[PDB]
């Protein structure tokens, strides 16, 4: 993600999109994305358009290490 | 810990400022430099972020009245609409002295106007530390 | 420390009254690591999903930030847009940040510009943090409230918070909702009321017509 | 071919990535993804497994938000044996309890023993003793020593016993109290010509050969009693002794079946050492085409399964803190997956240990297979299980951007 | 509702109080020697009294949880 | 450590001794810590190691393939029908053959938001009024021109600056 | 606990020194931690505690042999210690 006018040069988050058209956040640590094999350069994207696909949970080692007996439908 | 809770009949009782009791200064003013080699004809990079030259377009805030509550501020001529509030530390102060140097970075980096030929104010009363 | 906690009805009392009777809008730093007491918080716990700014593991309190109801606390961020994960507290009253390195401004004792103070030593040190990343919040809050008139505190504050950019949690403790951005803050169509999650996800799949 | 195996899109309207096994399914002209395969035979109502497909190939295609249902089982396979068996059982800590189910027969070999006939066993529960024997559960009292004594117990050693799993004592069937039996109208007169006595007296009669017979006066006429009973009577004040009869006269006199002896055993009750058998179980068993199951109960020292497996019993995460739910769970030999309780209801239990409901419809029968008979279930011990939703055809079709999330997980642990 | 408990709940014990570092000399002058190794010779002094004392008070075990370093 | 049934079609993650079903690719990864794929093995074999109850992260991504064109290019689009309209989100580049042409010169278009009218030209949105005779004559409009204007999505009157 | 204990010639026997609990002072309960100079809470551990548990065995062992002598006691307790 950068900014919208034709001069921004930040970068403040990484983002996934799938061609299914949802984003879903990456946590940066060097576990993340080495486990993910996104150990890469990301492509600049504009905040104003960004924000119109649906957004899906985090990504991130931490989160994904939890069992379930059954999940909840609704 | 849980989020606060408020009572609203605790509200403290107005009245001019001052210490709740008597103090005195304890150490010199802290000095203050320039580090090599800067140069102030490029601009800071924090505002390349805030591209203020295209906010400025709807005014410059023009009227709107901003409270600093902090070590003071101390007059300069870039400051020409600075207002003495009082001071809760010193039983005679005006609140218009930043012995710490740090009340006067914190209101120049909001209200400092930018540069021009001729200043507005070119008199310089302030006193010595 | 959140061990022997003052007590603080005299200050709750205060901000109320400001905020509320008075309309002002109250800017606050998130406070600097570096401070005597200041220790550093814990953050979300994806085991315990209880309550997603995790209220029961603070350890550090920072007043009046606390206030989250009616203060907008402000964190740090470098000049590129990484957080300043060393100096920012981090709590879950955290809700925007903004710049806090390369700092400048007029000098005190001079009639020029300055960019460090004598240390407690021959050292000259650089001033970075949290008490500057406010005084730009601060700034942008000023040309808003010029604009919008009209608006009073509580819906100046949510105009500030939807148009900044989110980090990859959308709402995390490090910055809050995200980093500040004047031009679109004074130009969007921002929604007038708070934030309301949808009703229900699911919508019904249209199977074609089976062939005879 | 077999060097770099592949495949081409088909006719089959389940495939799968062959690079990242993805799931998908088609409808129309569009390909969907899809949460898991219960759901992608329940669209599309083919019992099939997918097809595998080049990623090169599965990219040109139009694509869809997800569709199914979250968490539906992920593999089938009938399964359904002539003899159907299930045990609720339990282990004592060395406060505290633990429930296991198990599924398939059980392993009865060391120490372990069924706990048939003059063996018993006493626990606590809900601040009372039970007893149990021959398959049923009675009450007891610590003060009744009128009881007590002739039965063997102890009041030490009735108010020490250790505790009981709710589970396993709604699963035992209660029976009469161990109580002394009640005889109506006692001491009136009775109805009959020639009594001995009035109501509620004993009699006993000598023989030729073998141990005297007693017997007790009744409203109608006289029952006999067993030895172990009419000292239960005799120790409680009363008649220092029965009225001795000759044999003729009570031959003569009429016999009645009025009260129920089915609590009073035999002999002394063999009370089972809790600390040698930490563990009793449980056990139903039940023969296709059998008239009724058959209930036992078993005790020993570990649960009834083998050493070499004692390893492989699955642990579950149990987010209920009430009693209605177990622990651990075991898949023996020879278990059911597909099964039917007592206008009967039908269930699917996956090797993770979850239930799912299934429609009785020809839709479901099909789409999902299972158009086999299932085998028989208690629903006593079923019911143990964590449920998951009912896997109808109006379920499954259904989109979503993002899933709800879950409130209440628990760590993994490596 | 506690499982904490003493090695030997059944001794008496004798208390008594030697050492302290909330506590100070009011004339810190010391003269001769340095203020620092002046307060050593102070505890060695104080340090054997205690020990007489708490042998004629009949106690059969002492024990010495403070030491000094030298 | 990653395995799937080579029948089934299931997918299973290994951590310590056991194995757990995952519900999708990108929980097992982050499970491992390897980049792996799902190694095909037969289902007779599954069936002997001990089970566990389900893990991971519902929903998540089931595919990667990390992609870097040599330029990135995004459009937010706005369709009006016959009242109404629809906002579609395209990624890469636009196609401009046939009819279509790109806004420069004098050519401009007029849309309504908040009542309001807007004129967009030279890349910006500018604000005028249907009152304002001197300014809508000189310029070519009419009145009536600026009334019938049709609606603008909140999705483009947020990007054009 | 090689970076806490002051290894001299005198050493004869040790005991545990961590995970220290005792009753509280100014208080009804139970502690286990003081707070430090800084508003940080600091945990109590060292010798000054091991100290303490062979007190302990010591008023223990010279119940049971009340004949012996002091430096018999000592002799007892060191010939039993499970040695380096």
């Amino acid at each position: 993600v950068t900014g919208n006018n034709p001069g921004a040069q930040t970068s403040e988050s990484l983002w996934w999109v799938t061609d299914a058209g949802a984003r879903f956040g990456v946590e940066d640590s060097k576990e993340a994305r080495d486990a993910l094999g996104l150990t890469l350069t990301p492509s600049l994207a504009p905040w104003v358009a960004l924000r119109l696909l649906p957004q899906g949970p985090t990504l991130s080692r931490a989160d994904a290490l939890v069992e379930h007996d059954t999940l909840p439908m609704d | 810990i849980s989020p606060p809770t408020i009572d609203p009949g605790a509200l403290p009782p107005d009245g001019p400022p001052g210490p709740l009791a008597p103090m005195k200064q304890n150490a010199y003013c802290t000095e203050v430099g320039v580090l090599p080699g800067t140069d102030f004809q490029l601009q800071p990079k924090y505002m390349e972020m805030l591209n203020l030259n295209e906010a400025w377009q709807f005014g410059r805030g023009d009227g709107v009245k901003v409270a600093v509550i902090d070590t003071g501020v101390t007059p300069h001529p870039r400051l020409p609409r600075l207002i003495p509030g009082g001071d809760y530390v010193m039983a005679g102060g005006d609140g218009l002295s930043d012995c710490d140097a740090h009340g006067t970075l914190v209101a120049s980096m909001i209200a400092a106007v930018p540069a021009n030929g001729a200043v507005p104010l070119p008199s310089v009363p302030r006193r010595p530390v | 420390s959140a061990r022997n906690v003052i007590d603080q009805r005299a200050l709750g009392a205060a901000v109320h009254y400001a905020a509320v009777d008075k309309d002002a809008v109250i800017v606050a730093a998130a406070g600097d690591g570096s401070k005597k007491d200041c220790k550093q918080n814990p953050i979300f716990d994806p085991l315990q999903p209880d309550d997603p700014r995790a209220w029961n593991a603070v350890t550090t309190v920072v007043t009046p930030s606390w206030f989250h109801d009616y203060v907008l606390t402000v964190g740090a961020v470098d000049a590129n847009g990484q957080p300043l994960s060393k100096m920012s507290i981090a709590g879950p009253w955290v809700s925007i940040s903004a710049p806090g390195t390369d700092v400048v401004g007029l000098s005190p004792r001079d009639d020029g510009l300055i960019n460090a103070i004598d240390g407690p030593d021959n050292s000259l040190l650089v001033p970075a943090g949290t008490s500057f990343s406010a005084a730009i919040v601060s700034g942008v809050a000023a040309l808003v409230r010029a604009k919008f008139p009209e608006l009073s505190a509580y819906q100046i504050i949510n105009r500030l918070i939807h148009t900044a950019r989110p980090p990859a949690r959308g709402v995390d403790n490090q910055v809050g909702y995200g980093v500040v951005d004047p031009v679109a803050a004074l130009t969007w169509d921002v929604p007038k009321g708070p934030a309301e999650p949808p009703k229900q996800l699911s919508a019904p799949l249209v199977v074609p017509q089976p062939p005879a | 071919s077999f060097i770099s195996p592949s495949g081409q899109l088909n006719e089959s309207p389940i495939i799968a990535d062959r690079d990242s096994g993805a799931l998908y399914v088609r409808v129309g002209d569009r390909l969907y993804p899809a949460l898991n395969l219960a759901s992608a035979r329940l669209i599309t109502g083919r019992p099939d497994n997918p097809h595998l497909v080049r990623s090169s190939q599965i990219a040109t295609m139009p694509r869809g938000p997800l569709v199914g249902i979250p968490g539906a089982p992920s593999s089938f396979s009938p399964k359904s044996p002539p003899a159907s068996s299930w045990l609720v059982c339990d282990t004592v800590a060395t406060q505290g309890v633990t429930v296991t189910v198990i599924d398939g027969t059980p392993d009865l070999t060391g120490h372990r023993q069924i706990l048939s006939g003059s063996d018993a066993v006493v626990l606590r529960y809900g601040g009372d003793a039970w007893v149990i024997r021959e398959g049923r559960r009675s009450r007891i009292e610590p003060t009744n020593r009128a009881v007590l004594l002739p039965l063997g117990l102890t009041p030490e050693q009735v108010s020490q016993a250790r505790p009981m799993s709710r589970a396993l004592f709604d699963a035992l069937p209660v029976g009469p109290e161990l109580l002394v039996p009640e005889v109506p109208n006692a001491g009136g007169p009775a109805t009959f010509p020639g009594a001995p006595g009035p109501i509620g007296t004993v009699i006993v009669t000598p023989q030729i050969s073998g141990p005297q017979q007693y017997s007790l006066v009744l409203g109608d006429g006289v029952q006999t009693l067993p030895p172990l009973v009419a000292q239960i009577l005799q120790n409680a004040a009363g008649n220092t002794k029965p009225l001795t009869v000759e044999p003729s006269t009570l031959a003569k006199m009429p016999v009645v079946n009025r009260l129920d002896l089915s609590a009073y055993p035999d002999n002394p009750l063999e009370v089972v050492d809790i600390r040698e058998h930490p563990s009793t179980c449980w056990w139903w068993e039940r023969t296709a085409g059998e008239n009724r199951a058959r209930v036992r109960v078993v005790s020993g020292p570990t649960i009834p399964v083998a050493a070499t497996e004692m390893n492989k019993v699955v642990s579950l995460v149990k987010a209920d803190t009430s009693g209605r739910q177990a622990d651990q769970v075991y898949f023996g030999p020879d278990h059911a997956n597909f099964v039917a309780v007592t206008s009967e209801s039908l269930w699917w239990v996956t090797d993770a240990g979850a239930r799912f409901g299934v429609e009785d419809s020809k839709e479901a029968r099909d789409a999902l297979g299972l158009t086999l008979t299932p085998s028989l279930a208690p629903w006593v011990a079923l019911r143990l299980l964590p449920q998951g939703p009912t896997l109808s055809r109006a379920d499954a079709l259904v989109e979503h951007d993002t899933l709800p999330m879950d409130m209440t997980p628990a760590e993994l642990v490596v | 509702p506690d499982a904490f408990s003493g090695i030997a709940p059944g001794v008496e014990i004798i208390s008594i109080r030697q050492s302290s570092q909330a506590f100070g000399l009011k004339d810190p002058y010391t003269g001769d020697e340095d203020p620092q190794t002046a307060q050593k010779i102070d505890n060695v002094e104080t340090m054997a009294r205690a020990i007489v004392h708490a042998a004629n008070m009949g106690a059969s075990v002492i024990n010495i949880s403070d030491v000094m370093c030298m």
